[PDB]
RNA sequence: ACCUCGGGUGGGCACUCUAAGGAGACUGCCGGUGACAAACCGGAGGAAGGUGGGGAUGACGUCAAGUCAUCAUGGCCCUUACGGCCAGGGCUACACACGUGCUACAAUGGUCGGUACAAAGGGUUGCCAAGCCGCGAGGUGGAGCUAAUCCCAUAAAACCGAUCGUAGUCCGGAUCGCAGUCUGCAACUCGACUGCGUGAAGUCGGAAUCGCUAGUAAUCGUGAAUCAGAAUGUCACGGUG
């Protein structure tokens, strides 16, 4: 299982929404593993007509997060996907 | 430049206004705005009116002009 | 006369062949490879035998007394046709398409 | 100008077991080329052991103390007349004045085989005929013409 | 201008219109096993198309503003409309950092 | 057991240092110590906390170091082995706090700032 | 344990690493100093000691500072053209003067042959491997790949051996002749690189004048944005110090 979102106050708060709501149904799912983080810097110029040394630089992040089942016997999380997706979490399934 | 896989270059409308204009021989200059094309041994001795940018200038085609394009014989900038 | 020109002494062979004016540095590394002369020895330590084989190679590339003659006609062909590459080459401007407004001083002097 | 400046220390010379030589090695390094400058200082160290039978540290110990000066001028302007004042060189400062004079005259020695340039500098200053020793004593002579300005408008 | 966005709108149509023959005409030429007689008549079909079909004639301008310089392709915005739209929390996942 | 784990980081390096009783076995990344660090003074700097605590002959030393620079890995071992020597007791604690070996050197590289060219160098005006 | 000796494999959750959540530092404690009061100077412990280092954060205002050509708008003019459309040319012209920037002027170097260690980042309209043919830039070839997996991708300086003997040079590389490949409908004015040849000025640079207090100056590489193609600039990350 792999998860992609934009802020750690969603994506690392929806794993407990999956770890609790799958281990309850009997199957063993281990602890989630972090991945390296995408970081993209964007330095943009700020003045309309030119004055070059005034700048401003941003950064867009992307948090990744990987789950790991042990015994696949539950289609419970397959129906509870619209619940576990909330606003900006994308879940590609790797049911190991 | 223009590597030998893609060997020659000439323009299409220029070719029919020359190859047919060989069959009725040199009694007129050829007024053409194109400058991207070379000259060829199918064209030795003609009269071309190459576009300066604001007029056409005549060209006396010789046998030893073959590799160079038409752009080296029209002017651009004066500097008197 | 020695090999077309005079050749210095107390030097290695590839450095000594460089002054023949029509052979650079990569070309003189082939001539000692094709003939068999060791560059690691000096030109003093060589034999007066195999220099003809060095002189054979000079009779196969060019000679500076005629290299400068023929390269002038390459310039001279560009001038008398009145092409743009020979148009500025008559005057003294740069040729390859450098910048002219400033800094092109090695074709105009001080 | 609040007084701020603390002290950082470099003391490392394992292949010879020295301390003055490591600080001298930093005055030879250019742009962080330490391993290049390390073998030149040893390269001009063994030529002295090749030349003199004594341990060449003591040749270097003697060559410092005939380039190192005692007093020097200090152009403190009164604000309406440019004066110069001969001042006592602080004991901490007087090491680095010789080591900085020594290297700059080695570079204009004009020999071949660069470690031989610095080799001849450390041989002369155990005697006194070096250009660093001649540059030392000339500034010593500048102080006594300046000695009238020692305390008075100083 | 407004008349200048409009003339570079229809360039995007004419590139995406043909878009398949020019792949084939450049598939013929690029083969070393291709015959030059099959290449020379393939040269004829390129130059008799209208020249506003190549991607090099296309110019990616800003979609809301139209300014040519200062365009990014991880957005669709200009250099100076991107700032005003990001301070209002619109662009998701985008913050300042150090 | 007697295996002792030691880590140490300096200038973006990281060294796993294992320490156990042996006879002078100094091996790093399956290489000898004189072979690994080619022609530098830091061949002895890795021994400097070891010969200070008079244990140069009494241990096996197994070192695995990653990342960093050439002379930055040698500093990682020197910081790394001092943490491995103080797993025993605090008898050699005062012998190393006074020696200035235990503190990790915090001096890391600084980022390029806008307007400037280097971290602090700026172009010339007139 | 296994191995074919590659964490290759079974395996392990010790670790490094990754990223979440926490503790730690407050002049806290010791001494002196002050009105013993703010504070100050020393001291112990400690990974860190006196706002630990860096970054974002710039008050009331100034210069009718800059921008009507990013956009928005008051007014004023054009509306058979001061608006539209399409070819070629142009902004890259060129006795000169000023601003920043790169190489150099050599022996702490120059070549040749081996050999050692990085971070950070981009890639399913793309990366484009192995093999393969080319003096070389490359051409075939098509894998793997939607990314801690695959590719970009070989870090360079350092080290080791050799020659080079300080000569306008085995220094320097401008100019220029000739021959090639790549993108693009198209390299003439006007692209970038490759081969071969030629080899300049330059022997550390007046009056003057600027940058910097520590992982800093100085020096060596790498990547990204824009982008069919095209960086000595801009932004960004590390070595040695
Ligand atoms: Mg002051
Ligand atoms: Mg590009």
């Amino acid at each position: 299982i792999r998860l992609k979102a934009f802020d750690h106050r969603l994506i690392d708060q929806s794993t407990q929404e999956i770890v609790e709501t799958a281990k309850r149904t009997g199957a063993q799912v281990r602890g989630p593993i972090p991945l390296p983080t995408r970081k993209e810097r964007f330095t943009v110029l700020i003045s309309p007509h030119v004055n070059k040394d005034a700048r401003d630089q941003y950064e867009i992040r992307t948090h990744k997060r990987v789950l790991d089942i042990v015994q696949p016997t539950d289609k419970t999380v397959d129906a509870l996907m619209k619940l576990d997706l909330a606003a900006g979490v994308e879940v590609q399934i790797s049911l190991g | 430049p223009r590597s030998l896989k893609k060997g020659p270059f000439i323009d299409l409308h220029l070719l029919k206004k020359v190859e047919v204009a060989v069959e009725k021989n040199d009694r007129k200059p050829i007024k053409t705005w194109s400058r991207r094309s070379m000259i060829l041994p199918h064209m030795v001795g003609l009269t071309i009116a190459v576009h300066n940018g604001r007029q056409h200038v005549p060209v006396l085609v010789n046998e030893d002009m073959v590799g160079h394009k038409l752009g080296e014989f029209a002017a651009t900038r004066t500097y008197r | 006369r020695i090999a077309g020109v005079n050749i210095p002494d107390n030097k290695h062979t590839v450095i000594s062949l460089t002054y023949i004016y029509g052979v650079g540095r990569t070309t003189a590394q082939s001539i000692c490879a094709a003939t068999g002369v060791n560059p690691a020895a000096k030109i003093k330590d060589l034999s007066d035998e195999q220099i003809d084989q060095l002189r054979n190679e000079v009779a196969k590339i060019t000679t500076e007394g005629d290299l400068r003659r023929e390269i002038n006609m390459n310039i001279k062909r560009l001038m008398d046709l009145g092409c743009y590459r020979g148009l500025r080459h008559r005057r003294g401007l740069p040729v390859r398409g450098q910048r002219t407004k400033t800094n092109a001083r090695t074709r105009k002097g001080p | 100008r609040r007084r701020v400046a603390a002290k950082r220390e470099v003391l490392a010379d394992p292949k010879y077991g020295s301390q003055i030589l490591a600080k001298f090695m930093n005055h030879v390094m250019e742009s962080g080329k330490k391993a290049v400058a390390e073998r030149i200082v040893y390269g001009a160290l063994d030529k002295v052991k090749e030349r003199g039978k004594a341990d060449p540290l003591e040749t270097f110990e003697k060559a410092l103390d005939a380039i190192a000066p005692l007093v020097e001028v200090k152009s403190r302007r009164v604000g309406g007349a440019t004066y110069q004042v001969p001042v006592e060189v602080r004991p901490s400062r007087r090491n680095a004045l010789a080591m900085r004079w020594l290297v700059d005259f080695a570079r204009k020695r004009g020999e071949k085989s660069m470690a031989l340039r610095l080799a001849g500098e450390l041989l002369d200053a155990a005697e006194g005929k070096g250009a660093a020793v001649k540059k030392r004593e000339d500034v010593h002579r500048m102080a006594e013409a300046n000695k009238a300005f020692s305390h008075y408008r100083f | 201008k407004e008349s200048m966005k409009n003339r570079e709108l229809k360039r995007q149509l004419t590139v995406a219109k043909y878009a398949k023959k020019r792949a084939e005409l450049k598939a013929i030429i690029a083969n070393p096993n291709s015959s030059a007689e099959e290449r020379w008549n393939a040269q004829v079909a390129l130059q008799k198309q209208p020249r506003d079909a190549s991607a090099s004639r296309l110019r990616n301008r800003c979609r809301l503003t139209g300014r040519p310089h200062g365009f990014y392709r991880k957005f669709g915005l200009s250099r100076n409309k991107l700032r005003e739209a990001a301070m209002r929390g619109d662009v998701p996942g985008l913050v300042k950092a150090s | 057991a007697t295996q002792n784990y030691g880590t140490g980081r300096r200038k973006t390096a990281t060294a796993r240092v294992f320490l156990r009783p042996g006879t002078g076995k100094i091996s790093i990344n399956n290489r000898g110590l004189d072979q690994f660090f080619g022609r530098e003074t830091a061949r002895m700097v890795v021994r400097q906390p070891l010969e200070l605590t008079e244990t140069v002959e009494k241990f096996d030393i197994f070192v695995t170091v990653v990342g960093g620079g050439v002379s930055g890995q040698a500093g990682a071992i020197r910081h790394g082995i001092t943490r491995a020597l103080i797993e025993y007791d605090e008898t050699l604690r005062s012998s190393l706090r006074k020696a200035g070996y235990v503190t990790r050197d915090a001096r890391e590289v600084e980022r390029k700032k806008v307007g400037l060219r280097k971290a602090r160098k700026r172009p010339q005006y007139s």
